């Protein structure tokens, strides 16, 4: 049988206003025999007719595999708008169908801590900067590291830990070269969340 | 006022 | 005030038993005035001594930090016992408590499938091996990527999605040179998750 | 049974 993925959109995309936030339908292991498929697209329960969708690309058990994407409003989104995709194939008993929206409960703004360099890690060849995160709902949430207006690409974060209470927690740590931070560079840790004015704050780090 | 990420519009209020 | 981390150990940790799965206590914004902070570590209610505790490191409204790890039994935590961290300063108007456990519910086997490089990708520089996985609970998991039996480290892997139904989803992707995938190699999606049969599932992709 | 990954031992049934 073939199983069918519906993906929420980035939480970057759903907060910054010049990127697109878009909810992806996957299709996996479609079979030669019926590889036809036909997406619904449904919001609140009113389908809409927007969505694009692209060209089949080969499986592995001799299958296929079929996407579709359909653009959502920030605005939508954030209100908790439910969005519905229906995937319909002749192999398929009956019409599939995933349901994925925003999560319902109290709002909250994330806490963000900085944690500067070890002092072993000063030792080493390179450092790790770190951000704590805590008490965020939901979960939607984009932590990225920046330094003099540009990206830093080198960092790892957790994934969101539910916390005890109800709200969410996680950490990331960008590791740069010593050489950097002892020449007195600012590194920022842009947060951005729904639950944040204009869905952005910023905590920076320097020696 | 607008909040911005390294050249990119984020948000405005 | 002196906000307070309790994180819970990596999956890949508790999953493996050549690997050591270790509770984080971190205690951030400690002032000069009272910087002497006491652990104290609890079990189901059975308080431990086992645990290390490392020295003091510096912050920046100057402040201090604290972190205390106890090593926990891969057995342990798996069945849900609640670990628990008491935090005591002379700053503190009483002592902060922290509490982390393995998610209740009926765990689940997490469903793993793989989408080889698309027609666009395969033009491209360099090819993304993919690996979708479904229907699993709790969200613990640790995806990796290999290829002929070392690790394969340029991947990056969405959270845990929340499922409509209860269970759990998430996709990762590998960023291979094409030269390499089209030499044939085989690219392995190692999977570790409570619910598998020792703890490993292996879903692999070749040319 | 033992399962393995890139050399260490993950888990035993």
């Amino acid at each position: 049988g073939p199983s069918v993925f519906l993906f929420p959109p980035k939480p970057k995309d759903t907060l910054m206003i010049s990127r697109t936030p878009e909810v992806t339908c996957v299709v996996v292991d479609v079979s030669h025999e019926d590889p036809e498929v036909k997406f619904n697209w449904y919001v609140d329960g009113v389908e809409v007719h927007n969505a694009k969708t692209k060209p089949r690309e080969e499986q592995y058990n001799s299958t296929y595999r079929v996407v579709s994407v359909l653009t959502v409003l920030h605005q939508d989104w954030l209100n908790g708008k439910e969005y519905k995709c229906k995937v319909s194939n002749k192999a398929l008993p009956a019409p599939i169908e995933k349901t994925i929206s925003k999560a319902k409960g109290q709002p909250r703004e994330p806490q963000v801590y900085t944690l500067p360099p070890s002092r072993e890690d000063m030792t080493k060849n390179q450092v790790r900067l770190t951000c704590l995160v805590k008490g965020f709902y939901p979960s939607d949430i984009a932590v990225e590291w920046e330094s003099n207006g540009q990206p830093e690409n080198n960092y790892k974060t957790t994934p969101p830990v539910l916390d005890s209470d109800g709200s969410f927690f996680l950490a990331s740590k960008l590791t740069v070269d010593k050489s950097r931070w002892q020449q007195g560079n600012v590194f920022s840790c842009s947060v951005m969340h729904e639950a944040l004015h204009n869905h952005y704050t910023q905590k920076s780090l320097s020696l | 006022d607008c909040a911005w990420h390294l050249g990119e519009l984020v948000w405005c209020t």
